[PDB]
C-alpha cells in the first residue's frame, strides 16, 4: 500500500507535460549501469498486517514497565496528559522554525523549554536542545574548550562510561587530550588543575548513583583559569542544589528522566545551559522573544552566526535537526509538575530507592559498594557476575540489575527506584533476586 | 496575543500529583546537598497546561496542516499509524537483559537490511541521531580508515561542492579537517577539470549529494567515482536526497563508500519542529571495521548488540540509536515495499518536474534545469526578493519553499513538493506563486498581514536577545 | 472559507488500502443483491482526510481550548487520563465468553457500587446511553412499578417543574404518560401548595433536579419528598445537578426513589460535541425489580451479568452500556476518592457563587438569588439581550454561558463553572461580560466578526433547509 | 488527587467574598439530617496508580482482537489516522453546537457525516446521530407510526433479538402493537400486510447472516398504507444494494463495523436515514447548510421544533446527547476509505466468512443453518451447545461460537470473519473447533 493521491490519468496529463513518456522514464538519464539494482524486499503488507507483525514483534520482549534497572534511563511515569499534547499534529508535523510568522507555537514553546532548563540548572541561558546527554556534554566540552582557547580536559571516572566515550571521540577528533580521574569509595577526589586545562568534568548523582560535593570542583576549576561543566540528571536538580548554585558554567544531562518513554534508548533529547556570557560559544539553536511590527510579542530564532547555514567551516557545530519535539515533552512534564511536583517525584524515587537498598543488604552474599548518601541510583556487590544474574531476573519476570563495568571493580550492578515503585514491588524483586543467588 | 506558561502561573498552584506520601527531603538527603531557592518552573492546574499547548498548537503550522514544500527537507505525509507503532515499544529499558528484548532487536536488524539493499552498502550503524550526526560518524570513520593507512598525517583535506549543505563544511572542521569548496559547472553539476584539479594525496574524502541540491542528478557520478578512486579519496554520500531515487538507483552503485540517512526526511519519521531524527550510516566492506559501537548482529541464539570491534572510532552516543525512530522506519518500508519506495520516488520527481513546469509558466526563472529530480530551484523575475514572496505566501494559506539556498543560486527558492501532495494542491500553490507577482511591492514587503504575528524585529533579537522569561545575565 | 470533504475528492483517487488481493463481488455475492451505483463517498488520500479534520478542528472550540461556562451542562475539564484507560479496554467483545472478560465486569460492578454509594441508591443498572435514555428508563420503572400494584389505569401524571429541562416532559411523552408542570414559588423554588393541589392517585411521579436548574437547593426536599410518598407518588431525580453536592448531600437520602446520572456531566466523560454519553439509573429497593436486564452481579463464579430478572422493562438498548465513558467514570472516581469528589463538588459551588457576585456587580440581575450552588441563572440588565451578550463573547474569545434556559427566567444567563476554572480565569470572564455592557448596541448586535464565520443565517437554514451535500429528495 | 486549581489564599479571598466561613459552610442551609452521609468509596490513587489498577483489570480479559464472534459487533480493523483524527481536543471536549460561529467544525463535520449516512443508506437524508442501532429502531419505527397515523408493527425475526427487545419497549410504552414474523429456512417470507400496519421492519443480512429480498417487502408495506423500515450494517452497504435502492422509506443501524474499537459494547453509534418528505416527523439533531451575515458558507443545527427544548412534551423524542463524536469517526472512516476502499473491506470480510464455512463444515457433526447467500456472519447447527463450545474454544485461546437464543432453533452458533483474518486463521479456528468437539 501507499500514501500517494494520485490517480492514473493525473499521472497520465503530468507525465505529458514535463515530456516523459512515463514514470520509468524520469530516470532514463541516469548512468545505465546503475538502473534496476537487485534490490530485496519483503512484499508491501497492509497497515492492519504491518500493525499484526509489529504486535508480534513486540510480544517477544518483556516491558520494562516498573523496572529496576537504572544507569541513566529509569522506568519513570509517563503522563498521558504530556503525551497528548506533544501529539498534536502542529507539534509533531512542524519542522524547523525558518518562518516565524506561522511558527509560534513551537517558537513560544521552545522560548519556554530554554527557561525551564536554564532554572533546573541554576543556570542563565540554554539551547533548544541537542541529540541527548553524551552529545551534550561533548559539545559542552568543547564550548569550554572554545571559551578557554585551551585543549586539555578533566573528566571525572564518575561520568557515565558511555558519555566519557563519547567526549573522548569528539574531543580527539579536535585534537583536545582527556585525563580521566578515577574514583576513589564511589567519588572523585579533588584534582589538581593545571594551566593546560580548559575544562573539569564532574556528574552528580555520578555514574554510581553517588552525591558529589561540586562546590570545590569548580573552584579549583576557577583557580586555574578551567571552566566546570557539571553532567546533572534534570529530576534531581528538582531536590538537589543545581551546578548553577555551586559555580557551574555549564551544565548538561539527558531529559529522559523528565517523563519520556524509555523507547530502549531513543529518542530523548539532551539539555546543555550555561552563562549568557559564553552565549557567543553556544552550539544549537537558540530562541529569543522580540516584537512584531505592530508591537506584538513574538519570538524567533537568533544569533544564528554560531550555526551551519550561516558559518559552515566555522559554525560552531554541525548540528542541524536537533531534538525539539522531546524537549518540548520536556518542557511540558516541568510545567505539569511545576517545582514541588518535580520534588515530590524526585524525592519518592530517592526514597524508594533507599529502601530498595535497605532491603538488598539483607540478601546473602550481597555487599554494598556505592557509599552514602547516594540518589535514587546505587550499585552492590554481588557474589554472581551481574551479567548472569540480570538474565536469571528477567527469566522470573523481573528486570533488575543493570551490570556496572569492571573498571569500577569487580561483580558491580546498579539498581534503581522511581516513584511508580511500591513496597511490594521491592519485596518481590528481592524475592526473586534470593532465588537467582 | 498568547500568554507565557510562566503568566500562567499562580503562587502555589499544583499541576500533577504524582506522590501520595511525600517523604521528608532531610531524612533522605544531607543538609548541605538540599536545592534551597527552588527552581522557577510554571505553577498551573492540569487544565491551563492543556489550554496552553493546544492553544500553542493553534499558533503553529505542519505537514498535517499545510503543504510544506521545503526543499531539502523532504516534508512527507507522517502516517499516524507509525506513531501507534511507536507507542507498541515505548516500554523497553536498553539496559535490561537482551534475551528479553529480541522483537527490538530483530527490528533493528531488518531495518539495516533494508536499508542497506536500498543503498548498497554492506554494514551499517543504526547509532547516530540526525543526518549531520551521520556525517561526523563517516567523516570520522574515513578519518579511521585513513589512519590506518598509515596517511593520518597527510589527508587532511575534505572536499565539498559551492552547493552543499552548511553541514557538511561544519563537519569538516568538527572532525579536525580543512575544507576545500570546488564550484558546480554551467549545467549546475560538478565541474570535472576543477574535481581533477583538487584531488590529490591530501584529500581525505569528497562529499556529495545525489541528486544535488539543485535537484539534479550527477550525471558523470561514475567518472567521478573513478577519479577518487584512483586518488585514495574516499566518497561521501549525504543522503538526505535519496527520495528522489529511493528504489531506482543506489549511492553504493555509483562508486560511494560511506552514505547516511536522514529517516526524518526520506522515511517519513516526523520533524517534530527540529527534531528529533535518525541518521543512520551505511559503508562498503573496506569501512565497516570503523563503524561506531555497537552494530545489531544476528547470531544463531538470536540477535545482539557487538561490541567487539577493534577498529571502531568508539561511541557518537548514548545507547544504540533513537530506535521509536527506527520503528517508524521500520513500518514505513514493510507498508510500501520496493514497489511502494520505487512509485513514491517517481511521483516526488513527477510532483516536482510538474511544479516546476508551473512556476515557469507564471514567469519564475530556473538558471540550472536539467532533469528536474525530487527537487528544483527557482528564481522570481527581477526586482522581487525570495523573502517577500515567501511572506506574500504566508499570507495566503500557504507555506514558503526553502528560501536563499543553495547559496550559488539569488533569491533561491528551493521547492521539493514530495510524492503525498495532490496535483490539484501543487496547482494551488503556482497559482499563488503567480498572483503574487501580480502584487505591489509594498504589499509584498509589508506581508504578512493575517498571521498571528507579523514580520518580526530581528535586529532586536540579536542586539538584545531575551534568552528566558527570568533573562538572567 | 474551509471546503467540504466532498470537495477534496477526485474520481478514483484513493485513500485507506486494507485489502490485499481483493475478491470479485461475483463470485460472493448473487448478481441481484450486489449494489449497481456506489455511494458518492469522498474519495481522498490518507493526507488529505488529515488535513481536512485537523482544519475542521481548528475551527472549533472545546474545553481543551476554551472556558466552557454551560449551565446544564457540566463542562469540566476531561482529564487526558482517561483516554489513555478507554483505550485499555478497546478490543472487548460483548458476546465473548464472561470467564474471559472478568477485568470488564468487575469495572462495571465496581462503578456501580460507587454510584450506587453517592447517589443513596440499592440497585443500579448502567445500560442507558444518556441522561434522557435514563429518563425514560427511570419512568417505565415508575410506571412498571404502578401497573404492577394494580394502579396503571390511574396513575397516569408525571409532574415536571415549569424550571425542568425539556427532556422531562418529552420523556413523559415517550412513556404514554401525561405531563403537567407545577409552578415554582417566589424563591425559585418548589410552590408547596401547587404542588398539594395536584397530588393525588391519578399522579405516577414527581420529576425533580436538586439543587435545581435556577442552581438552588430544593430546602424543603423532606416534605415534598413525605408529600409524594404520602399520596403513592413516585419521585424522580434528574441527575444533571449532581456535581453541586456529590460526597455532600444523596438523592437517596432526600427520599428520591430513581435517579439517572450525567457521567457525560458530572463525572468527566467527554461531551464530545453532542455524545456520545452514558446514563446510569439507580433505585430504591421496592424499584430494583423492574431495572432492564442485563445487571451486573458477582456470583461465586465470578462477576456476570443477569438476565433472570422475571418483572424487567426488558432492555432500552443493546447490550450492556456505553462501557469505554463507564471505564473513564470509574478512572475518575478512583482518583478523587471521596474527599476529591466533596472537594470538587464544594469548588464548584464556590466558583459558581464567586462569580455571581462578580457579575452582579457589574450590573447583571439574579431574580433568584438564594445561596448559589454550582450554577445561578442571572440576566442582563434592562435594554440587553442575552443572545447579543452571548455574540459579543465570543469576539472577546470567551464562549458563553447557556441561554434561554430555564424558560422561566427572560434573557436568562445560565452559568456554570464547574470546579476545574480558575479564580482568575472567572474574573476575566467577569470583567468581559463588564465591558460588553459598555459596547454600543449596534456593535453587540452585529457581533462576532473576527470568528470563522459570523452570524448565520437561521430562517434560511428553517425556511430552505439543505441537509446534505447532495440535497436529494 | 484532583484537577482543581484553586491555592489556599485563593479559597480563602473566595469565601470571604461569598461571605461563607468555609467551604462547608456552603451546604449550612441544606437539611442538617442529609448531610454528611456515609459514602464508601476506595481511598485516593495517584494517576499512575489508577492505570496500574486498570493494567491489572485489563491483564484478567483475553483481549478479542481478531474474534470470530459475530452477532451485531466485529472485530474490524480501527485505523489509527482515524482514532488520531477524533482524539484532536476540540473534537473531543466540544459540546453540542449550540453557537455555530465557533463551532463550524463540528457542524461541517456533522453535516458531512449526515451527507455520508443518507448515500450509504441509498436515502435523501439522516440525522446527527441516535445512540446505538437498536434504539435507531425504535425511535425509527416511531417515526413511521406518527407519519402513518398507524399503531400497528410487523417486525421480521430476522432483526437481531435486542433490537426486536428494546423496539418492544419503545413500542408497548406508547400502545403500539408489535407482531413478530418468523423465519423460516433462515429467512423472511413474505407476510400479507393490513392497514392497521404502520411499519414493517426487515433486517438485511439478518441477524443469522442470511441475505434477505428487501423488494417485495417494501412493496408489500407500501401496498397497504405502511412504511418500509430497513436495518442494515453500514459496511455491508459497501457492496450490497441499499435498502433506499428496494423502495425503503427509512434505514437504520449501529456504526461499530465503520471502525469502531469494539469497546465490550460501547460506545458506538446509530444512524436513521430517510426521505426529506418525512422530515418533520425525524427526531434529534440535523445539520443544515446555510450562509453567514456576510454570505460565508456555514452549518448550523436547524427545524429544532423536533427536538425537547422547543417543543419539550411535543418533541419527537426526549433525546439530547447524542452519540456525535463516534458518528464523526464514522463519517472519517467513511471519507478514509472511499467507495471502492469500502466495498474492498465488505468483499474480503464475506470471502474469508465464507471460506470459514466451508472449513468448519468439515468438522464431523457441524451442520449448516444459515442458506446461502449469507453475508460475512453465518449460523451453524453444532453437535454441542453453543455456550459449552464457546467456552472451550476460550480455553484455547480463541473467540467463536456467539450462541444463538433457541427461538432461532437449537444448538446454533454465529461467527463471523473480517478483512482481518487471513487463511492461517480460518485454519487455526477449525482445529480448535475440530478438538472441542
Ligand atoms: C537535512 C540536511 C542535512 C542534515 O541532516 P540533519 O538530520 O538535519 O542533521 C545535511 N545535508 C542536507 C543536504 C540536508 O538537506
Ligand atoms: C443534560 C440534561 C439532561 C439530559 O441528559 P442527556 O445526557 O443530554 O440526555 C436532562 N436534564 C437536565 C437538567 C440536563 O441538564
Amino acid at each position: 500500500m501507499d500514501y500517494t493521491p494520485h490517480t492514473e490519468e493525473e499521472i497520465r496529463e503530468m507525465l505529458r507535460r514535463v515530456g516523459a513518456a512515463s514514470l520509468e522514464d524520469l530516470f532514463a538519464h541516469l548512468p545505465k549501469e546503475i538502473l534496476s539494482p537487485p534490490i530485496d524486499l519483503p512484499e508491501p503488507l497492509p497497515e492492519w498486517k504491518v500493525l499484526e507483525e509489529l504486535r508480534r514483534l513486540a510480544a517477544q520482549n518483556l516491558p520494562a514497565h516498573k523496572a529496576f534497572l537504572g544507569g541513566g534511563v529509569r522506568s519513570h511515569h509517563v503522563p498521558p496528559v504530556v503525551q497528548a499534547l506533544a501529539a498534536r499534529g502542529e507539534f509533531l508535523t512542524a519542522y524547523t522554525p525558518y518562518q516565524p510568522e506561522v511558527s509560534q507555537g513551537v517558537l513560544q514553546a521552545t522560548f519556554e523549554y530554554q527557561t525551564m532548563i536554564a532554572e533546573l540548572a541554576g543556570l542563565e541561558i540554554a539551547n533548544a536542545s541537542m541529540y541527548d546527554g553524551a552529545t551534550a556534554l561533548a559539545e559542552g566540552v568543547l564550548l569550554a574548550l572554545r571559551e578557554t582557547g585551551r585543549m586539555g580536559v578533566l573528566v571525572s571516572q564518575g561520568v557515565h562510561p558511555e558519555y566519557r566515550a563519547v567526549l573522548r571521540a569528539y574531543l580527539e577528533a579536535v585534537g583536545a587530550k582527556l585525563l580521566t580521574l578515577p574514583l576513589e569509595g564511589g567519588r572523585t577526589p579533588l584534582p589538581e588543575v593545571g594551566e593546560e586545562v580548559g575544562a573539569v568534568v564532574v556528574q552528580n548523582p555520578n555514574f554510581l548513583g553517588a552525591l558529589e560535593d561540586l562546590g570545590p570542583f569548580a573552584e579549583a576549576a576557577h583557580g586555574a583559569g578551567a571552566l566546570f561543566v557539571a553532567v546533572a540528571d534534570p529530576l534531581s536538580l528538582g531536590v538537589l542544589k543545581p551546578p548553577g548554585a555551586y559555580g557551574a558554567d555549564i551544565a548538561v544531562g539527558d531529559g529522559q528522566s523528565l517523563g519520556l518513554p524509555m523507547g530502549f534508548g531513543g529518542p530523548h533529547f539532551g539539555f546543555l545551559a550555561t552563562k549568557k556570557a559564553f552565549v557567543r560559544q553556544l552550539p544549537g539553536r537558540l530562541v529569543s522573544e522580540t516584537v512584531d511590527v505592530e508591537g506584538r510579542r513574538g519570538f524567533i530564532l537568533t544569533l544564528q552566526a554560531r550555526e551551519q547555514y550561516i558559518r559552515r567551516a566555522k559554525a560552531k557545530s554541525n548540528i542541524t535537526t536537533n531534538a525539539q519535539l522531546t524537549a518540548l515533552m520536556g518542557a511540558m512534564y516541568l510545567a505539569a509538575l511545576g517545582p514541588e511536583g518535580l520534588r515530590e517525584v524526585a524525592l519518592k524515587s530517592v526514597e524508594m530507592a533507599h529502601k530498595l537498598h535497605a532491603l538488598l543488604l539483607e540478601v546473602p552474599g550481597v555487599r554494598p559498594f556505592t557509599p552514602k548518601p547516594f540518589f535514587n541510583e546505587f550499585a552492590l556487590a554481588l557474589p554472581k557476575d551481574p551479567e548472569a544474574v540480570r538474565r536469571a531476573l528477567a527469566e522470573r519476570g523481573f528486570h533488575g540489575a543493570t551490570p556496572v563495568p569492571r573498571e569500577y571493580g569487580e561483580n558491580l550492578a546498579l539498581f534503581a527506584a522511581t516513584e511508580l515503585h511500591e513496597e511490594e514491588d521491592l519485596l518481590a524483586l528481592r524475592e526473586a533476586l534470593k532465588e537467582v543467588l | 496575543s498568547f500568554p507565557l506558561i510562566f503568566e500562567r502561573s499562580r503562587k502555589g498552584r499544583r499541576g500533577l500529583k504524582l506522590v501520595k506520601a511525600v517523604p521528608k527531603a532531610e531524612d533522605l538527603i544531607p543538609k548541605e546537598h538540599l536545592r534551597e531557592v527552588p527552581p522557577r518552573l510554571p505553577e498551573v492546574d492540569e487544565l491551563t497546561l492543556v489550554r496552553h499547548y493546544t492553544g500553542l498548537s493553534r499558533r503553529q503550522v505542519g505537514v498535517d496542516t499545510t503543504f510544506y514544500p521545503l526543499g531539502s527537507c523532504t516534508m512527507k505525509y507522517n502516517p499516524k499509524l507509525h506513531e501507534e507503532a511507536a507507542r507498541l515499544f515505548a516500554d523497553l529499558h536498553p539496559y535490561q537483559d537482551p534475551r528479553t528484548a529480541q522483537g527490538a532487536l530483530r527490528l533493528m536488524w531488518e531495518l539495516g537490511e533494508y536499508l542497506k539493499a536500498l543503498t548498497g552498502m554492506d554494514a551499517i550503524t543504526l547509532e547516530p541521531a540526525a543526518g549531520a550526526h551521520g556525517e561526523l560518524t563517516g567523516i570520522l570513520i574515513i578519518r579511521a580508515y585513513h589512519e590506518d593507512r598509515g596517511e593520518g598525517r597527510t589527508r587532511r583535506v575534505v572536499l565539498v561542492p559551492d552547493s552543499a549543505h552548511g553541514s557538511n563544511p561544519a563537519t569538516a572542521s568538527m572532525a579536525g579537517y580543512q575544507v576545500r569548496e570546488i564550484p558546480s559547472g554551467p549545467e549546475g553539476e560538478v565541474d570535472l577539470e576543477a574535481l581533477k584539479r583538487e584531488l590529490g594525496p591530501h584529500v581525505a574524502a569528497l562529499m556529495l549529494t545525489n541528486p544535488n541540491t539543485l535537484g539534479l542528478f550527477e550525471r558523470r557520478i561514475l567518472e567521478i567515482s573513478r577519479l577518487c578512486k584512483e586518488a585514495g579519496v574516499q566518497l561521501y554520500y549525504d543522503g538526505a536526497n535519496l527520495n528522489a531515487i529511493m528504489g531506482w538507483a543506489r549511492p553504493g552503485d555509483m562508486g560511494f563508500d560511506v552514505v547516511h540517512l536522514n529517516l526524518h526526511k526520506t522515511f517519513t519519521v516526523p520533524h517534530g519542529g527540529g527534531g528529533p531524527g535518525s541518521g543512520p550510516v551505511g559503508v562498503k566492506a573496506h569501512l565497516a571495521p570503523y563503524l561506531p559501537v555497537p552494530l545489531v548482529e544476528r547470531g544463531e541464539e538470536g540477535f545482539y548488540l557487538d561490541f567487539d570491534r577493534p577498529k571502531s572510532i568508539g561511541r557518537v552516543r548514548s545507547f544504540y540509536g533513537n530506535f521509536l525512530a527506527l520503528v517508524r522506519a521500520w513500518a514505513y518500508i514493510r507498508t510500501l515495499g520496493l514497489e511502494g519506495l520505487k512509485k513514491a520516488a517517481a511521483l516526488a520527481v513527477l510532483n516536482a518536474r510538474y511544479l516546476k513546469e508551473l512556476l515557469k509558466e507564471k514567469g519564475y526563472r530556473v538558471p540550472y534545469d536539467g532533469p528536474s529530480m525530487h527537487e528544483f530551484v527557482a528564481q522570481p523575475p527581477e526586482g522581487f526578493r525570495a523573502l517577500d514572496l515567501a511572506k506574500g505566501l504566508l499570507e495566503l494559506g500557504f507555506h514558503p519553499p526553502t528560501v536563499y539556498f543553495p547559496l550559488i543560486v539569488k533569491e533561491a527558492l528551493m521547492v521539493e513538493p514530495t510524492e503525498t501532495e495532490a496535483k490539484e494542491t501543487l496547482e494551488a500553490f503556482a497559482e499563488a506563486m503567480g498572483a503574487l507577482l501580480k502584487k505591489p511591492k509594498e504589499w509584498l514587503e509589508n506581508a504578512p498581514y493575517s498571521t498571528p504575528v507579523r514580520r518580526l524585529d530581528e535586529l532586536r533579537a540579536n542586539k538584545h536577545p531575551k534568552l528566558t522569561y527570568f533573562d538572567e545575565g
